[PDB]
C-alpha cells in the first residue's frame, strides 16, 4: 500500500483512437471488442515497479471530452507525463497530435514528460500511418515512440512503463520528493475527513 | 453523425448549469451541454492576466511587458466574481457526494475580518479569539453567549429547548430582545455571523437568520480559522469539475458554438432544441444561463461593482494572511449595503509568486460607482493595477414550467455559494418535480 513515488499521467488524443481500451488493458488487463461504455472510465491507479522503486500512477482518462475538443483546461493541472494516442489506421488522428501538442503546450507545465502512442497496430491491412514518417514526427516533437494494440496487448504495458521511466529520470530531485508519500500532505482540506 | 436527441439540454458552463448538468447525468439522462464561449465557466470564470487586460482595460500591454510586471499567464486565474465555499455548506455537501472533490482541491482561507471605524478586526474562529476580540465588552460578551448557547440548544423537535421562542413566530429583532443584545452586537450577528448584507432580515421571521448563524458556526467549528473554503487554481475549476462530472456520465460537450437559433413548439413559445454550426439538436426541456434567453429574464434592480486588485505585498493589518474576507458593514459607512473584499494569493495558484488578489465588491448605491469603492481600496495599501467591472444582476421572470426553459440566477453580491446552491435546489425542483436526493456516488 506504500509507494516511492506517486506520478499524475494523462492520456488524450482523437475520439476513437482506443484511449480508454488502453488504459483497461493496463489497469484491469480487459479488452472489450467494439467497446462503448455507459459509465466513462474516470482515472485508474495502478502502482508499477521501476527499477527497485514502487511508482503509483493515477492515470486519467477523457471522458469523452475530447469528441468536440472541450478537454477541461483543469485536466491538465498536476500532470507529469501525457501520452498522446493516435490509430494507425486514421491518418486524420495522426495529423490531429499536431494540435494535442499545441494544447499540451498551453495547458500543462513546460517540463511534462510526452509520448507518442499509434494504437490499433493489430489493424495491419488497414494500417496507413507508416512506422518512420510517425517516428520522425515524434523525433522532431521531442517524444518517444510505440505502437500498441489494446486488443492484442501489444506494447501496452511497455508504453506506460516508456512514461513512468520518462517521468522519474527526467526530474529535478526537488520536483521528484514531492512526489514522494511523505509529501502528499499538500496544506489542502479533506472534506470527507470528520 | 452526432445524435440529434437529448432528454436535456443545457446552455452555458456556469457553475450553477454544470452542477444541473452532473446532477442530471448521475440520475441517468442524456445531457448535450453547449457553451457560445471558447472556455468553461460562464460569468464565475477564472481568467488569464491577459484575459483580463483584454476585458477589463481599454490597450492591453504587450506580452513582454506583462511577463516582466506579472510573470506568465500560465500562473494567473483570476476569479472575474469572488465567492468563498461555506465549509458545512451545500456545495461541501455536493462535492462529496458525487466526488467532485477528484477534480478540485480546497483550502481553508485564514479569517474574516470585520470594518469598525476605519480599522479591520479579525472574528473570532475560536473560544480563545473570542475572549480576546474588543469587538464587544464583558457584559454585552455574557449575553452574546446566552445567545449562541440558545443557537447550540434548540432542537426543532422539542420546544422545552425553544425558550419562548418561535422562528417563524418571531422576528430576529425579537430573538434579539429577548437576550437583551444592543445595536452593535446585532450588527455583528446580523453581519458577520448570518452575513446578511443590509438590515432586512430585523424585521422578518427569525428562522433564516437562525439558519445561518447555526451554518457560520458549524462551518468555523469543521476546520478553524474562518468559516470558509477556496479552491486551489480559482473559482473556475469548479465548474470543469462538474462538467468532467457529466460527461463521465454520458453528458456531452461543446464550446465555441453560438446557438444560431432556438427553436421552439409552434404558436406555443415551448422549448424544442437549437441550431448550431454542427446541427439541430432536440431535446423535451433546455437550462441556461441568462445570457442566452435575455428577453425571458429581468432586473433584479441591483448592478454590482466588481474591482479586482493586484498588490505585490499582503493586505495591512490582516498579520500577513494568505487569503481572507473583510466585510464592511453598511452603519460604519452610511450606506444601504456593506462592501466586501475577498483576498487570494499565491498559496492558492492564483497569481504568480509575490502578487495578491483583492477583489472588492458592492451594490451600486450611488451616481459615482468607483468612489463607493474608495474606503475598501484604501484598506489595501499600494495597488498595482485595477480592473473595474459591473454587472446588472438578472433573474428568469418564469420558473420555467410553462416553456421548459429552465433560467439561473446571475451571480449575486453575496460573498459565498449558498444562494448559488440554493438556485441549483430550486433549478432540480422545478425540473424533475421532486426535491434533490444526493446519493454518495459509488
Ligand atoms: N482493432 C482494435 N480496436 C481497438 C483497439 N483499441 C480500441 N479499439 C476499438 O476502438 C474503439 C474505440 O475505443 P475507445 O477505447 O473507446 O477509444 P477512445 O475514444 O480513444 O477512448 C472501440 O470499438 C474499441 O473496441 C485496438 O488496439 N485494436
Ligand atoms: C462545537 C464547537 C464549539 C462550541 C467551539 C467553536 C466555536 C464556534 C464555532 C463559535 C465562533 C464564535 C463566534 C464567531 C462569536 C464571536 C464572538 C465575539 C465577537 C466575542
Ligand atoms: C455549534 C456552535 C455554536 C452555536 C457556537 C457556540 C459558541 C459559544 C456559546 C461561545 C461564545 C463565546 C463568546 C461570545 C465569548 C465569551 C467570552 C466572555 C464573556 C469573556
Ligand atoms: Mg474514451
Amino acid at each position: 500500500s506504500e509507494y516511492d513515488y506517486l506520478f499524475k499521467l494523462l492520456l488524450i488524443g482523437n475520439s476513437g483512437v482506443g484511449k480508454s481500451c488502453l488504459l483497461l488493458r493496463f489497469s484491469d488487463d480487459t479488452y472489450t471488442n467494439d467497446y462503448i461504455s455507459t459509465i466513462g472510465v474516470d482515472f485508474k491507479i495502478k502502482t508499477v515497479e521501476l527499477d527497485g522503486k514502487t511508482v503509483k500512477l493515477q492515470i486519467w482518462d477523457t471522458a469523452g471530452q475530447e469528441r468536440f475538443r472541450t478537454i477541461t483546461s483543469s485536466y491538465y493541472r498536476g500532470s507529469h507525463g501525457i501520452i498522446i494516442v493516435y490509430d494507425v489506421t486514421d491518418q486524420e488522428s495522426f495529423n490531429g497530435v499536431k494540435m494535442w501538442l499545441q494544447e499540451i503546450d498551453r495547458y500543462a507545465t513546460s517540463t511534462v514528460l510526452k509520448l507518442l502512442v499509434g494504437n490499433k497496430c493489430d489493424l495491419k491491412d488497414k494500417r496507413v500511418v507508416e512506422y518512420d514518417v510517425a517516428k520522425e514526427f515524434a523525433d522532431a516533437n521531442k517524444m518517444p515512440f510505440l505502437e500498441t494494440s489494446a486488443l492484442d496487448s501489444t506494447n501496452v504495458e511497455d508504453a506506460f512503463l516508456t512514461m513512468a521511466r520518462q517521468i522519474k529520470e527526467s526530474m529535478s530531485q526537488q520536483n521528484l520528493n514531492e512526489t514522494t508519500q511523505k509529501k502528499e500532505d499538500k496544506g489542502n482540506v479533506n472534506l470527507k475527513g470528520q | 453523425t452526432i445524435d440529434t436527441d437529448y432528454d436535456v439540454i443545457v446552455l452555458g458552463t456556469g457553475i450553477t448549469e454544470c452542477i444541473l448538468s452532473g446532477l442530471l447525468s448521475v440520475d441517468g439522462k442524456k445531457v448535450l451541454h453547449i457553451d457560445k464561449q471558447d472556455h468553461y465557466g460562464g460569468e464565475a470564470a477564472s481568467v488569464t492576466l491577459s484575459q483580463l487586460y483584454e476585458k477589463f482595460k481599454q490597450n492591453p500591454i504587450s506580452k513582454e511587458e506583462r511577463e516582466s510586471k506579472f510573470g506568465k499567464d500560465r500562473d494567473w486565474n483570476v476569479d472575474l466574481i469572488p465567492k468563498f465555499l461555506m465549509a458545512n455548506g451545500e456545495l461541501t455537501n455536493i462535492l462529496i457526494h458525487t466526488d467532485v472533490t477528484r477534480y478540485v482541491d480546497f483550502k481553508q482561507v485564514s479569517g474574516s475580518y470585520v470594518f469598525k471605524q476605519g480599522k479591520i478586526y479579525k472574528v473570532p474562529a475560536n473560544e480563545i479569539e473570542a475572549i480576546s476580540s474588543p469587538l464587544m465588552g464583558i457584559f454585552e460578551k455574557r449575553r452574546m453567549k446566552k445567545f449562541l448557547e440558545w443557537i447550540s440548544s434548540y432542537k426543532e423537535d422539542d420546544l422545552s429547548t425553544h425558550q419562548g421562542l418561535d422562528l417563524d413566530k418571531n422576528t430576529m429583532d425579537e430573538v434579539y430582545y429577548k437576550f437583551g443584545l444592543g445595536n452593535s452586537t446585532k450588527e455583528f450577528i446580523g453581519h458577520a455571523m448570518a452575513l446578511w448584507t443590509n438590515d432586512d432580515y430585523l424585521q422578518q421571521p427569525a428562522r433564516p437568520s437562525f439558519e445561518r448563524i447555526l451554518l457560520y458556526c458549524q462551518s468555523v467549528a469543521r476546520y478553524g480559522k474562518s468559516p470558509y473554503l477556496y479552491p486551489m487554481y480559482g473559482l473556475g475549476e469548479l465548474p470543469q469539475g462538474f462538467a468532467r462530472l457529466s460527461a463521465i456520465y454520458g453528458g456531452t460537450y461543446m464550446l465555441d458554438t453560438p446557438i444560431d437559433e432556438v427553436l421552439y413548439k409552434k404558436d406555443t413559445g415551448k422549448f424544442e432544441g437549437v441550431k448550431t454550426k454542427l446541427g439541430t439538436f432536440k431535446a423535451p426541456l433546455v437550462i441556461a444561463d441568462p445570457t442566452y434567453f435575455p428577453e425571458k429574464c429581468k432586473s433584479t434592480g441591483q448592478r454590482v461593482i466588481r474591482a479586482i486588485c493586484i498588490l505585490n505585498h499582503p493586505v495591512p493589518n490582516t498579520s500577513n494572511a494568505d487569503s481572507l474576507q473583510i466585510i464592511i458593514p453598511q452603519s460604519q459607512l452610511g450606506r444601504k449595503s456593506d462592501i466586501y473584499v475577498a483576498i487570494v494569493s499565491d498559496a492558492h495558484n492564483v497569481c504568480s509568486k509575490g502578487h495578491y488578489l483583492a477583489i472588492i465588491s458592492t451594490i451600486i448605491e450611488t451616481d459615482k460607482p468607483h468612489i463607493e469603492l474608495e474606503p475598501a481600496f484604501k484598506l489595501l495599501g499600494p495597488i498595482e493595477e485595477k480592473f473595474m467591472g459591473i454587472a446588472e444582476l438578472f433573474e428568469p421572470r418564469e420558473d420555467g414550467s410553462k416553456d421548459n426553459i429552465y433560467l439561473s440566477r446571475s451571480y449575486d453580491a453575496s460573498s459565498h455559494f449558498e444562494s448559488m446552491t440554493d438556485d441549483v435546489k430550486d433549478i432540480y425542483f422545478r425540473v424533475t418535480g421532486h426535491p434533490l436526493v444526493l446519493k454518495q456516488r459509488q
